[PDB]
């Protein structure tokens, strides 16, 4: 359950780079 | 061919997602269906 | 009458859009596969296209910095109904 | 993704004629909702 | 009485290895995740342009929508507040 | 001054997407 709950927020901060990185190509 | 126009929205006595829904997925059962029977 | 009630508030922020509608065809087939809406609206919340777009996923339009201005037009609606 | 693709293919599918569109955007639908084992793709200039 | 108990205790060793076989597959996926961060660090100007143990549990459209509200608050506007609510 | 302007918001949309990516770092 730990290591799920790792993977997850590894999966969340990957996800949340992929959408700043989609906001920044959106403003630019 | 016909399903594949069912396919794109169109309707022949401008494309529809409505009319497209159910014809999807009975088309996929069908080339699934097709392709193995071919083999077979 | 219906300005402050909370179900139509903040129904036309964006032209259009509904307030009722799912935005991901793959939410159709998946309803279509089990048998089953405005009712679950009402019960659980709105499926606006702007909060979507807040949150991240992105999903096709029918026809071919988002943060600031969605609090603007909330800042902008309420004062609207307010006044 | 080794240890995105849907952004380009929507840049390329603004660029569909309608009814290409629609199957476009139904088979994707039908590919994430119930049958993974499918894929599309555009090809053109 | 003794029929149960063998039969669940072979139920616990199925399970203690599909635990083993999760953990080995979840260290093996969390190594991965380590070279791609490390990865990442090294594609990463930086000089000039220079709440998280609840936000943990969060669903990814939910952590996204988190980090952006507590950026657009502390960028731009103080007037907006944040909270998490559930089990 | 018309350019310190325009890098006081570039430089808070680029802090933004480094306090991400600092994030990820320490993450990971």
């Amino acid at each position: 359950e730990s290591v799920e709950d790792k993977l997850e927020l590894r999966r969340k901060q990957f996800h949340v780079l992929l959408s700043t990185i989609h906001e920044l190509q959106q403003t630019l | 061919y016909l399903w594949v126009q069912k396919l794109g929205g169109l309707h022949f006595p401008i494309a529809d997602h409505s009319l497209s829904a159910s014809h999807m997925e009975t088309t996929m059962k069908l080339l699934k269906t097709r392709v193995q029977s071919r083999l077979a | 009458g219906d300005l402050l009630s909370p179900d139509s508030v903040l129904s036309c922020l964006y032209p259009g859009d509904h307030g009722k509608k799912t935005p991901n065809p793959a939410n159709q087939y998946q309803f279509d596969k089990v048998g089953i809406l405005s009712d679950y609206v009402l019960e659980l919340g709105h499926p606006y296209l702007w909060v979507q777009k807040l949150g991240g996923l992105h999903f096709p339009k029918e026809q071919p910095s988002h943060m600031e201005t969605t609090m603007k037009l909330l800042k902008t609606r309420v004062q609207s109904r307010l006044a | 993704e080794y240890l995105d693709q849907a952004h380009k293919q929507y840049e390329t599918a603004r660029h569909l004629p309608p009814p290409l569109y629609v199957l476009f955007v139904q088979a994707t639908a039908y590919g994430q909702a119930c049958d993974k084992t499918l894929s599309v793709a555009i090809e053109g200039s | 009485q003794r029929k149960r108990l063998a039969e669940k205790y072979r139920e616990c060793l199925s399970n203690k290895e599909k635990i083993l076989k999760e953990i080995e597959v979840k260290k093996e996926y969390l190594s991965s995740l380590q070279p791609r961060l490390n990865s990442i660090m090294q594609a990463s100007v930086q000089e000039y342009l220079f709440q998280y143990e609840t936000a943990r549990h969060l669903p990814p459209p939910l952590y996204v929508l988190f980090v952006q509200a507590t950026a657009y608050g502390q960028a731009c506007d103080k007037t907006l507040s944040v909270a998490i609510e559930g089990s």
